[PDB]
């Protein structure tokens, strides 16, 4: 399998960007496999 | 072959490529999420990037050197997801993070929904520093998604 990378952009903050999405506070757990779950 | 920036992580078979993830080149180290590459070596132009460190529980992996990203969300300010979705140009999405509350402390979390291959897109603070990577999270009752702001240790 050929796994490769290609540039997609510069890492910069964008002024006057779109403000979207809520801000949920969630009780979660994390197992040894790296999987989050809701508590 | 290691110039700073955000990169797509692609796989190629006998025909056509698929974007499986995204990652960050900084200080000569490539940073992405473990479930994107499974720690496999990465081709970069004519060169080869080898896995240096990883942790399946954090869902992180670095190439060429140790994890270099150490900026932290301040728990207070809005952030920007620099989303790099498959087949679409990189776009900045500004948002106020929620929180994952865990027995081992709180983790900022962003309620933004993108395809699987967006995994590894960097989350930025106002100075442009990468405070974590997008793409390991939970699905809530209405079907939407919340990603941890996953940051490693330097
Ligand atoms: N049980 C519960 C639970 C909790 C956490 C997770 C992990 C999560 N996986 C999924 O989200 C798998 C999934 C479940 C249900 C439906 C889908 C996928 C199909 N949805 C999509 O293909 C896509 C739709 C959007 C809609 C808006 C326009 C763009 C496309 N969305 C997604 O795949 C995810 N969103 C939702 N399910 N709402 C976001 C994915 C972002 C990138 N991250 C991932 O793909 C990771 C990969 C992963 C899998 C297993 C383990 C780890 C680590 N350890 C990482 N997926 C998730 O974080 C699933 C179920």
């Amino acid at each position: 399998v050929d796994m490769y990378i290609e540039r997609a952009g510069d890492i910069t903050w964008e002024k006057d960007a779109e403000v979207t999405g809520n801000s949920p506070r969630l009780d979660v757990a994390l197992d040894e496999s790296g999987d989050f779950s809701l508590v | 072959e290691t110039t700073d920036g955000v990169y797509r992580v692609m796989t190629r078979r006998l025909l056509g490529s698929t974007q499986v993830g995204v990652g960050v080149m900084q200080e000569g180290v490539f940073h992405t999420m473990w479930h994107v590459t499974k720690g496999a070596a990465l081709r970069s132009g004519e060169g080869r990037l080898d896995p240096y460190w990883g942790d399946v529980k954090q869902d992180l992996v670095s190439y060429c050197g140790p994890w270099k990203l150490d900026a932290a969300w301040d728990g207070l300010s809005e952030v920007q997801l620099l989303a790099v979705p498959p087949g679409e140009r990189a776009k900045n999405i500004q948002t106020l993070p929620g929180i994952f509350k865990t027995k081992d402390g709180d983790i900022g979390a962003v309620a933004l929904d993108y395809p699987a291959g967006t995994s590894g897109s960097p989350i930025l603070d106002k100075c442009g520093r990468v405070i974590g990577l997008y793409g390991n999270g939970v699905v809530i009752k209405n079907g939407s998604y919340v990603s941890a702001i996953t940051q490693g240790k330097r």
